[PDB]
RNA sequence: CCCGGCGAGGGGAGUGAAAAAGAACCUGAAACCGUGUACGUACAAGCAGUGGGAGCACGCUUAGGCGUGUGACUGCGUACC
RNA sequence: GUAACGGGGCUAAACCAUGCACCGAAGCUGCGGCAGCGACGCUUAUGCGUUGUUGGGUAGGGGAGCGUUCUGUAAGCCUGCGAAGGUGUGCUGUGAGGCAUGCUGGAGGUAUCAGAAGUGCGAAUGCUGACAUAAGUAACGAUAAAGCGGGUGAAAAGCCC
């Protein structure tokens, strides 16, 4: 609160309040006591921790089965209604694409599709990974990750 | 003076209900006319015993 | 005839035909109520016995609701300390209809 | 068969109308008519046009016939109170509420 | 999806107090600072 | 997170409010009197809980005193004649036939009286 | 269980007469008092007033007994006059005889309410020129 | 189309899914004042509440001792922060 | 103004001496519910049964839960085939709270579980609005007052003539 340092004031011991200030917050209204500051609750992250929940959830998501690990899945070109073609031949939907390449022609693909996003398996995203139905993988990109792991 | 407290609605009530508009105990119409009354004085247009009142 | 029995730690009178409350059974709706603890029966005249239960006595009964009360309010309160609080209570009983009371 | 007339936004005091109002309440339409010819003050010309409408709409339009017409309400109700500071002595600033009224008359033969 | 059904380790969350919400509450009115003196009143004065 | 406050109050409000339908002026249409009401009217119905019992057992002695008094003996001396005389655990509410069909209530008093050293 | 509980059209109250010629002021009062709310039979209620509608026949003839009669002097500030004012007990008895049995009973019974509630049942008149002859009045000793 | 101050306001007829969206028009509390109904108030008394309760209207009382709302009377009884 | 038994009343209904009775508190106890935890029994990773001292409580600590705004699963799925909001009642839990439902309403809503916070007003002789209160009480501004006939007008003690 800016445009005045005003003291209402004219004493206190007049049988009414203390008129306080005329930037008080609790002026009626524009600008209150405790209104939000930024937040940025960031830290260091511990790696063994980080690496060992992600143990835990990699176990998980094999206990559960849906690490199908396609050999070499790719499309010819970044055109969604072909990436999808391929998936509907593969006979998965609302899936986790993992390129373990980050090629350009899987990357600028699937936008179109409404659950479907592509992500590169360095340092894999463990909130991402808990959500989608079916995590499709290479075989590439399974051993980049056991090694950020190890 | 001032007061108290702040007073409760049924006092409010008693204190302008005597105070209230009174009964006519009626109306009248006239034994001389089509015109209508005033009971014990006289008409816009004279009619009671007659003459005439109210040349407006 | 009506007629005195103990319900626990408090004692019941109650008629023929007449329905009746009283803490809480283990008895449910579909099963049989009967009291031998009947501490007097007032017959035709006033009797003039010592001993309470008499044996040579009965109610029979049967249950026709179990349920739990009313809702009743508690509250502990002090001014000047800033100190209230507050508990509830409905209390479980049971319903007995009165057949019984032997000539 | 019943009609309204209302006046709402009118120029009174409720207090002073209703005086006027509750004394041709329940009175049938042809005496209180009488009544209210030869009473002089504000609230009784405010509320003669009202009257008037509801008697002469019950004439008319979705009614028929008028003797067995009866006036079952005439009551008033707080119209929107317009603020203002009367100047006075030793700088004085106290509020005037300046009052209106929602008078409603209802009529019927029911 | 396996989605949201993570939990704290038994106890580890001490959650902390408030301050000043309900006056049935115990926990409300002067803030766990008692009447008058310096540690009831507005952060100020003495140094460490 | 700009948060309302009062959403939460408004249904408390109704519940003292509704407590506090069949009251007496601001009582039901002020929260901050209804409130007030409730508090005291709990601290009664909780003395209530006992006392009610209290209060009618002194009707439960002064029905039976009558009775007894009526019978020839003092009530004081009836209960305790009535002790003196063998076991019963008896009850102050059993004696209908204090107010009503008085004939009876007669055996009780002359074992009591008997019995009394 | 509940408790059963009275109700105003079930009271029998009845007319009862004490000759109070034999009696002595305040073993008249306070069986009177006993009987005008009915402590005497079983009330078995809070709430309703039962009682007798009694007749006192006479009381012209009541001693007070004893040497506290010549400083019984009735004390009073209806609202005048420096000073207490007074009447002695016995110009009480032998004019307007009724008032010293009257405030004598008075003090007996509680409060406002139940007070002028259980008073209203009493008559004494002046004394010994009583009008209940035909409702066959119930002779009681004290 | 009706009353009217050459006025205000509302109803009647017609529009719309909706005007119980009629123009200050979104759905709409609480204070606020007024209308409408039941029951109560002239043995009448102080935190206005609690404990007992005639009576009376309404629910076919599912008539089976009940629900609802109120209540003459009357034990007890000193607000909150 | 009794008003120095609490008051009435009492010359035994007193007092004293001796002794007996009764009533009388969440006390003391039984009944039915419940809080946390020790002893013991089944016998354990977690628990359940029996029993039990215990459970008035501020300052003040300590653990849990609830709603209000907001995030994620929620790119899915309910919805004029009736969403949010308003309100009276019943039912229900220790309370916070929850659920059912007639009236209303004409589009939005949503768990589970964890998490972020501008997180519940009733007080600040606190700030704003709507609007009460004393009250239909007080006010008619130097009393340079006013009358009566006609008239603009439905209307005039204040206007025009």
């Amino acid at each position: 609160v800016t445009g005045s340092g005003k003291k209402p004031w004219r004493q206190k011991g007049t049988g009414r309040a203390r008129s306080g200030s005329i930037k008080s917050p609790i002026w009626r209204s524009g600008g209150v006591t405790f209104a939000a500051r930024p937040q940025d609750h960031s830290q260091k992250v511990n790696k063994k921790m980080y690496r060992g929940a992600l143990k835990s959830i990699l176990s998980e998501l094999v206990r559960q089965d849906r690490l199908i690990v396609v050999e070499k899945f790719s499309v010819e070109a970044p055109k969604t209604k072909l990436l999808a073609q391929k998936l509907k031949d593969m006979a998965l939907e609302d899936v986790l694409i993992i390129t373990g390449e980050l090629d350009e022609n899987l990357f600028l693909a699937a936008r179109n599709l409404h659950k479907v996003d592509v992500r590169d398996a360095t340092g894999i995203d463990p909130v991402s990974l808990i959500a989608f139905d079916k995590v499709v993988m290479t075989a590439d990109a399974v051993k980049q990750v056991e090694e950020m792991l190890a | 003076a001032v007061q108290q407290n702040k007073p409760t609605r049924s006092k409010r009530g008693m204190r302008r209900s005597h105070d209230a508009l009174t009964a006519v105990t009626s109306l009248s119409v006239d034994k001389t006319s089509g015109e209508k009354h005033l009971r014990h004085h006289i008409t816009a247009d004279g009619y009671y015993r007659g003459r005439k009142v109210i040349a407006k | 005839m009506y007629a005195v029995f103990q319900s626990g730690g408090k004692q019941h009178r109650v008629s023929e035909g007449q329905t009746v409350r009283l803490e809480k059974l283990d008895i449910a709706t579909g099963e049989t109520v009967e009291f031998a603890e009947v501490l007097m029966i007032a017959n035709g005249e006033e009797v003039k016995i010592g001993v309470p239960f008499v044996d040579g006595g009965v109610i029979k009964a049967e249950v026709v609701a179990h349920g739990r009360g009313e809702k009743v309010k508690i509250v502990k309160f002090r001014r000047r300390k800033h100190y209230r609080k507050q508990q509830g209570h409905r209390q479980w009983f049971t319903d007995v209809k009165i057949t019984g009371i032997s000539a | 068969m019943e009609t309204i007339a209302k006046h709402r936004h009118a120029r009174s005091s409720a207090q002073k109308v209703r005086l006027v109002a509750d004394l041709i309440r329940g009175k049938k339409v042809s005496q209180a008519l009488d009544i209210l010819t030869y009473t002089n003050k504000k609230a009784a010309v405010l509320v003669k046009k009202v009257l008037e409408s509801a008697i002469a709409n019950a004439e008319h339009n979705d009614g028929a016939d008028i003797d067995d017409l009866k006036v079952t309400k005439i009551f008033v109700d707080e119209g929107p109170s317009m603020k203002r500071i009367m100047p006075r002595a030793k700088g004085r600033a106290d509020r005037i509420l300046k009052r209106t009224s929602h008078i409603t008359v209802v009529v019927s033969d029911r | 999806m396996r989605l949201n059904t993570l939990s704290p380790a038994e106890g580890s969350k001490k959650a902390g107090k408030r301050l000043g919400r309900g006056i049935g509450s115990g926990l409300g009115k002067t803030g766990g600072r008692g009447h008058k003196g310096q540690k009831s009143r507005s952060g100020g004065g003495v140094r460490r | 997170a700009r948060v309302k406050r009062g959403v939460i109050a408004r249904a408390r409000h109704k519940k003292i409010l509704k407590q506090a339908k069949g009251y007496y002026g601001a009582r039901s249409r002020v929260y901050r009197v209804a409130f007030q009401a409730v508090i005291k009217a709990g601290q009664y119905a909780y003395r209530d809980r006992r006392q009610r019992k209290r209060q009618f057992r002194q009707l439960w002695i002064a029905r039976i005193n009558a009775a007894a008094r009526q019978n020839g003996i003092s009530y004081s001396k009836f209960i305790n004649g009535l002790k003196k005389a063998s076991v019963e655990i008896d009850r102050k509410i059993l004696a209908d036939i204090a107010v009503f069909d008085k004939v009876a209530f007669t055996a009780l008093v002359e074992k009591a009286k008997a019995a009394l050293a | 269980m509940k408790t059963f509980t009275a109700k105003p059209e079930t009271v029998k109250r009845d007319w009862y007469v004490v000759d109070a010629t034999g009696k002595t002021l305040g073993r008249l009062a306070t069986e009177l008092a006993r009987r005008l709310r009915g402590k005497h039979k079983a009330e078995y209620t809070p709430h309703v007033d039962t009682g007798d509608y009694i007749i006192v026949l006479n009381a012209d003839k009541v001693a007070v007994t004893g040497n506290k009669r010549t400083d019984k002097v009735y004390y009073h500030h209806t609202g005048h006059i420096g000073g207490i004012k007074q009447a002695t007990f016995e110009e009480m008895i032998a004019r307007r005889p009724e008032r010293v049995i009257e405030i004598a009973v008075k003090g007996m019974l509680p409060k406002g309410p139940l007070g002028r509630a259980m008073f209203r049942k009493l008559k004494v008149y002046a004394g010994n020129e009583h009008n209940h002859a035909a409702q066959q009045p119930q002779v009681l000793d004290i």
